[PDB]
DNA sequence: CTTGACAAAAGTGTTAAATTGTGCTATACTGGGAGCTGTCACGGATGC
């Protein structure tokens, strides 16, 4: 369960960080995950996704 | 009544086994990691270990690994951020090789866990040492990450193998380092062995066991009795004042045993006396050549005075305080033979 | 009490001989184990 997120010129995440609803993923600002959980950067598929979780 | 050992036997019972496949994309995404630390550390100039675990300081957890390694280890928002941020300044070839790192590091991490399952059913003939079952697995686990940093699964070996060379290692080793209440290093415990491994097979074959003589022969060249019979000496532990005695359950060993290392009441006033009846024996003595005595035997600074100090003080050759400590001493030995009262404390 | 000459005691520097610490072994090994009874009264936390 999460929420894909694709981007092209790299990205200023990295695995493990949280989230927010709207904060900068990748490109300069390009794509902005909203919802809440982990942050997936993925080189092979090029996406970086989110699976939904609070951080308790 | 909550079992530490079931704790962890469905604790690692949670995380299954890895057949070929898993294992060698693990190894495979470790190693890639790994070089991919050696690019990052021509990257900004760096080491390999340093951006190594700085990788882990961002995914085993954050505040908690730079917290405490103890008080002084290394600085969070100094000697750790700034690494952070100055891998930060780097293109997409570069800046990847992160992403790469971290992954293969995850990669350690579940490669460890899912062969634990072996280490735990390693340690399990093992049992019967110094250590109990937890405390001989955990260490047995540490040889499991060793195992698989220096692990290469390019050579087609299954890594069960080349796993449980480093756990049978690590525990025997761990066995050396804790073992008896006294710390006996390696050689001595291999030597021991041996001997012990000796009596075990001549006392199989003979029908009764050795003597110093037969054993320290089949020990071969440099061996004779008393230097397995010295080993044997080291070989025993120290035992404990909790044990108990005979038919009753309340009597302990340690009430049993005196204390040698303080004055006994006796002794007090034995010293006490010796200390007074010479200083009263003393003042028979020329104003000088008393305190020459005192001075050359330790009863004023509580050290000895050599004969050049006992004369440089006095302005006298060192030849002269000889002379006089000599005489003083047959001039005391005149009055003691006739009080016989320092005639005492002969031992 | 003194001055010089000397054996022995005690010093100090470099080295030979031990003792001690560390590392690795790649066929494949992938969840331990030992159980022990013929109390007894009571006081408190916990569960129906």
């Amino acid at each position: 369960k999460a929420r894909v997120y694709p981007f092209e010129d790299d990205v200023e995440v990295t695995t493990g960080d949280r989230v927010a609803p709207g904060d900068v993923l990748a490109d300069g600002g390009k794509v902005k995950s909203e919802i809440y959980g982990r942050v997936e950067v993925d080189l092979v598929r090029n996406v970086v996704r989110v699976v939904e979780s609070y951080d308790i | 009544t909550s079992d530490p050992v079931r704790q962890y036997l469905h604790e690692i019972g949670q995380v299954p086994l890895l057949t070929l496949e898993e294992e060698i994309d693990l190894a495979r995404k470790v190693e890639e990691g790994m070089e991919a630390i050696k690019k990052l550390s021509e990257a900004t100039g760096l080491d390999q270990e340093l951006i190594r675990e700085v990788v882990r300081a961002k995914i085993l957890g954050t505040a908690r690994i730079q917290k405490i390694p103890g008080l002084k280890e290394k600085p969070d928002p100094k000697t750790v951020e700034e690494v952070d941020g100055k891998l930060k300044s780097l293109p997409k070839e570069l800046k990847r090789y992160l992403h790469i790192a971290r992954e293969g590091e995850a990669a350690r991490q579940h490669l460890i866990e899912a062969n634990l399952r072996l280490v735990v059913s390693i340690a399990k003939k093992y049992t019967g040492r110094g250590l109990s079952f937890l405390d001989l697995i955990q260490e047995g686990n540490q040889g499991l990450i060793r195992a698989v940093e220096k692990f290469e699964y390019k050579r087609r070996f299954k890594f069960s193998t080349y796993a449980t060379w480093w756990i049978r290692q690590a525990i025997n080793r761990a066995i050396a380092d804790q073992a008896r209440t006294i710390r006996i290093p390696v050689h001595m415990v291999e030597t021991i062995n041996k001997l012990s491994r000796t009596a075990r097979q001549l006392q199989q074959e003979l029908g009764r066991e050795p003597s110093y003589e037969e054993i320290a022969e089949a020990m071969g060249p440099g061996w004779d009795a008393k230097r397995v019979e010295e080993t044997l000496k080291i070989a025993q532990e120290p035992v404990s004042l909790e044990t108990p005695i005979g038919d009753e359950k309340d009597s302990f060993y340690g009430d049993f045993i005196p204390d040698e290392n303080l004055p006994s009441p006796v002794e007090a006033a034995a010293q006490s006396l010796l200390s007074e009846e010479l200083e009263k024996a003393l003042s028979k003595l020329s104003e000088r050549e008393a305190m020459v005595l005192k001075l050359r035997k330790g009863l004023i600074d509580g050290r000895e005075h050599t004969l050049e100090e006992v004369g440089a003080y006095f302005g006298v050759t060192r030849e002269r305080i000889r002379q006089i400590e000599n005489k003083a001493l047959r001039k005391l030995k005149y009055h003691e033979s006739r009080t016989r009262k320092l005639r005492d404390f002969l031992e």
